[PDB]
RNA sequence: UAGUCGGGUGAUUAGCCAGACUCUAACUUAUUGAACGUAUU
């Protein structure tokens, strides 16, 4: 119609996408370019010109909140609170609407997850039904992609619908346009407290193909990851890497020319196994003789694993036994993945997953990792030394730099490396009637964890239920209430504080310090009143 | 890192002759009554109350054979080989984490004054001097490199928090410059000058205070 | 575990003969025969680990030989057993021989 | 009983640390246990009042064109009631006041 | 394990050390220990156990030494079954407890 | 800084130029019906 056209010429995706199904080159065109173009920034990172982000999320008398609004930050948004304010809650409600865009890449008219008639409408609330609204952000051709989830409470007559065309009318332009020109895809993956299983090399998924593209959308939002996947797909990489002869052409006249470079040098012990080697080597040139594009994808996941896991530097796949391992050197040391603790496999879990995901969705990209998604990560702290929590959230932007990344944490530590804008945080007295979540007053990006602790977390730093942690406040006190002077029940604390924390202790040198302070103040008080 | 004043030289360093003799012969509990009248009972090198010792050869004895039971030489270090490994500053760090240094290209306490070379920040790093270039600049950075007097958490942390706990003071004593006259403020910071020698982290609150 | 000579005396007189058994154990003598004395071969090891980032996958495959070495000179008289190579080259020549159409 | 954090298995007995805990501050036991940074230090704004101190300190104490700069970027970063901003405040005063003392001997 | 084991039937046996997993990679030896020494009261100020396992080549079999747990355990076991004591609690909570909740609340077997 | 407003240029829904704004904070919509603007009479 002359209607879209107008639209269209004006840059608007949809009715671009509309004039080419309707018409079925100008259009299609259109759409892909919508879809392809960016460029590469200053620093070297490739930017889309469409950026694809969740704006806004609103929740009605859903599980603890009456109406709750928050708006997201394009790439970090923060959320905290104590237990039980609905952090977790939040990540579950955006999962579901996701999964609406999930459902509808993978199959036209497919059908993505819901709210639970028995445990997700709130409580007490008069109006038996909840709503979670989302609104979504495509470029400035799509600026708005509303999808509203609902449910009405078991056994109310009344049936809440919920509204989810928006969604699969954008996943079916993805969907369509991939189908006829292969296009980079979203990443969505939510890793909530679940991801922490323990491991098993063994029990194998027979239910799918594991080198299929869509496969990158299996179990995405389920919670756990599928990090065995990840470990079929990586000997699979490996597998079809060794097969190729003209890399193992190379490899193996890179290992002719290493033995060549020692028996040179005066080692004559390897002459018998250089003959062997350069015979191999005569034989595969002389095998019919022709890069991989699996050999870089395991290049890839490679990098990004040994880049953000602090401990793993190195991983491979050994056959040699007879069964296929994937082995590691962490910490200088080559072991297992079933030989790692519970922190380092449940952390290298997640960003393999994460990574296998985008190299499948990304094969048009220079760098598949800076393809665009949105990820969801509960208790990103989960598991991790005080040390990795002061590295984590960069080394995952430096990773992903294009992905919204969505996060909860408990943690001051992590907070200290954070902007006061990416965070969202719970008011202590709420009771479920807040409506919109706000920043922090304080900045916490390079604060220290004492700050952190007392005036984002209102946390004190001593333990309120120790009588220890009072002394050196009530020593104080009696100081001031006996004009600066130390009497006899100051020196009996005094003498209490060192005993307890000892000669050189912060407590110690604290007390010490008022005392020369109150001193020199008396002092100047005499001087005076002379 | 404070000067040192070295005096008077013991009598068992006299019977030991370097090259025959090893240095695990020699009776310990007779160096340390000098050393301790030296130091204070504090370290050489960073400054902290001694409770975990051990005797330091300035100059290694692997490197250096023919200096091993000399005078010079021996300094009261902090941390002890025997007790434990993962120590991480001064004598321990110079040996094992450290590796590669010219052991010319560090600050001998006693002969130099370290105050030329080294300044401490009130938060709690410690820097090369204001204005030094070459030979002076490399001998302040090595002597950081090697004792490790940042890079060790442990002693950054409670070297920061010592002159954090003073700064009350240091901010408040300036203010009564301009009430008081010069005979009354000057007694003043002579006595808080004179209380930080029995303080851990001295040169540390010395450059608070002055 | 690591397979013994009387494990033929295993489920042999009911349970014998189940192709999947045949699939697995296969596929494992292929990846093990893909790819010298103990003293020589202790040498080429050290003088490997001395030379280790191209040569660590000859390494591995190395110790790999040493330990089945090592092994197989700690295997008992009544545990003695023919090479995996030799073992795989005979059973692949029986069912050449026998399966009909199967070359 | 803690592990040394330079273990390579060969430790033979696990360890009290030398500082008490119960009643201790967080920050301390941070540093002092478990051999943490209380700032994060692979953040430059961790760094900005180390820099500014000794900015101040090679100007002779004076606010400089350069230790303004960076006196501006801690105030806007960290705001004015910020105890970062409050330290470079003390940092000023104390150090234009030995100045001041330098100059009249 | 081994405790809870024997008091619960005579001769029962509690778990043992892995050998693929429990003993360090580069051992010389070839075998682990684990060694424990339990106190209850001044009547038994020294009850030792020993789990012991060796790797797959065997050259010497090292086996674990629970004599003393075993004999304990009959303790309260025999003398429970006359007259019934309060018997010790032995529990793990390992990061696996962490886990969703199943709703479906099963039978009453009893 | 960013986003926003938009006077000018520009075979012109682009790009470029100029000036401005900033409550945590626009996402441009729907006919033949209704109302409004224009045309017709
Ligand atoms: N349907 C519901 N009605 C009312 N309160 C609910 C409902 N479902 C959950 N809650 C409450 O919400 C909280 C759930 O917290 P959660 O979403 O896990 O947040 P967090 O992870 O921050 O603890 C608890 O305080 C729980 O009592
Ligand atoms: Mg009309
Ligand atoms: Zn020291």
């Amino acid at each position: 119609t002359k209607q879209y056209e107008r639209k269209a010429k004006g840059g608007n995706l949809l009715s671009a996408f509309e004039l080419y199904q309707r018409n079925s080159g100008e259009w299609f065109e259109m759409c892909r370019d919508y879809i392809q173009d960016g460029h590469v920034d200053e620093s070297g990172i490739f930017r889309p010109d469409n950026a694809f982000y969740l704006r806004r999320l609103t929740l009605k008398d859903f599980r603890r909140f009456s109406l709750l609004e928050i708006k997201l930050e394009e790439d970090l948004t923060v959320i905290i609170g104590n237990n039980g304010k609905g952090k977790t809650s939040i990540l579950y409600a955006i999962a579901k609407t996701l999964s609406w865009f999930v459902a509808n890449i993978l199959k036209e008219g497919g059908s993505g997850q819901r709210l639970s008639e028995m445990t997700d409408i709130k409580n007490d609330a008069e109006d038996r039904y909840s709503d979670v609204s989302s609104t979504f952000f495509f470029g400035k051709g799509l600026k708005s992609v509303p999808i509203r989830l609902s449910r009405s409470a078991l056994g109310t007559a009344e049936r809440r619908d919920s509204e989810v065309k928006p969604a699969k009318d954008l996943a079916d332009i993805w969907r369509v346009i991939n189908e006829v020109n292969t296009i980079n895809l979203p990443t969505f993956a939510l890793y909530n407290v679940e991801r922490s299983q323990p491991f098993n090399r063994n029990i194998k998924d027979n239910t799918g193909r594991r080198e299929e593209r869509f496969d990158a959308y299996s179990q995405t939002l389920g919670g756990a990851g599928r990090f065995d996947h990840f470990v079929e797909w990586y000997i699979y990489l490996h597998k079809r890497t060794v097969s190729d002869i003209s890399s193992s052409i190379k490899e193996l006249e890179q290992q002719v020319n290493d033995l060549q470079r020692t028996v040179d040098g005066g080692m004559v012990s390897v002459k018998s196994l250089l003959e062997q080697m350069k015979f191999k080597l005569s034989e595969a040139i002389e095998r019919n003789d022709a890069v991989l594009t699996e050999s870089v994808q395991k290049s890839i996941v490679e990098k990004a694993i040994c880049s953000v896991v602090p401990s793993i530097s190195n991983i491979w796949v050994e056959m040699i036994t007879g069964s296929d391992l994937v082995k590691v050197t962490n910490d200088g040391h080559d072991v297992t993945i079933d030989q790692l603790s519970d922190g380092q496999r449940v952390f290298l879990s997640l960003v393999a997953d994460l990574a296998r995901r985008m190299v499948m969705l990304n094969p048009l990209l220079e760098n598949p990792l800076e393809g665009r998604g949105i990820v969801l990560i509960d208790e990103i702290e989960l598991h991790l030394h005080p040390k990795w929590q002061q590295e984590v959230i960069l080394n995952l932007r430096s990773a992903f730099p294009n992905i919204q990344f969505i996060i909860t944490t408990h943690s001051p530590i992590v907070l200290s490396t954070i902007e006061k804008r990416c965070i969202r945080e719970f008011e202590p007295n709420d009771d479920g009637d807040q409506s919109f979540l706000d920043s922090p007053d304080m900045q916490t990006k390079g604060s220290e964890n004492a700050q952190i602790l007392e005036q984002v977390m209102n946390v004190h730093s001593t333990p309120p239920g120790i009588a220890e942690s009072h002394w050196l406040g009530n020593f104080e006190l009696l100081l001031l209430d006996n004009s600066g002077e130390l009497d006899n029940h100051s020196q009996v604390l005094y003498d209490q504080i060192k005993a307890h924390f000892g000669i050189d202790s912060i407590e110690l040198k604290k007390a010490d310090s008022l005392i020369r302070i109150n001193k020199m103040k008396n002092k100047l008080n005499k001087i005076r009143a002379e | 890192m404070r000067e040192l004043a070295r005096l008077e030289r013991p009598e068992i360093l006299d019977q030991y002759i370097a090259g025959q003799n090893d240095w695990m012969e020699i009776d310990q509990s007779a160096v340390w009554p000098k050393l301790t009248e030296m130091q204070g009972g504090f370290c050489a090198y960073c400054e902290c109350r001694l409770n975990r010792c051990h005797i330091e050869h300035f100059r290694p004895r692997g490197k250096f054979p023919a200096l091993t039971f000399i005078w010079n030489n021996l300094f009261g270090s902090c941390g002890d080989s025997r007790k434990s490994g993962g120590w991480s500053r001064c004598g321990i760090y110079k040996d094992n984490g450290a590796g590669a240094y010219n052991a010319d290209d560090l600050i001998k306490p006693d002969e130099e004054n370290p105050d030329d070379y080294l300044l401490f920040l009130t938060t709690g790093e410690v820097v090369p001097a204001i204005g030094l270039t070459g030979r002076a600049l490399k001998k302040a950075q090595e002597t950081i490199r090697v004792f490790n007097l940042n890079g060790d958490i442990k002693l950054f942390g409670s070297r920061r928090t010592a002159v954090q706990a003073i700064m009350p003071n240091v901010e408040y004593l300036y203010t009564l410059l301009e009430e008081f006259d010069e005979d009354d403020w000057n007694e003043m910071l002579r006595d808080e000058l004179e209380k930080i020698e029995s303080d851990e982290y001295k040169t540390a609150l010395k450059h608070a205070w002055t | 575990r690591r397979e013994e000579r009387f494990d033929a005396y295993s489920q042999t007189l009911g349970g014998a003969g189940r192709f999947d058994h045949f699939v697995e154990w296969y596929i494992y003598l292929h990846k093990r025969t893909v790819s010298s004395s103990i003293k020589e071969l202790e040498q080429q090891v050290n003088d490997l680990q001395r030379t280790v980032v191209s040569v660590k996958s000859l390494l591995e495959q190395m110790k790999f030989k040493l330990s089945e070495a090592i092994e197989r000179n700690d295997a008992a008289v009544s545990s003695r057993v023919l090479t995996e190579s030799v073992q795989k080259s005979i059973v692949e020549k029986a069912i050449c021989s026998v399966v009909p159409s199967i070359s």
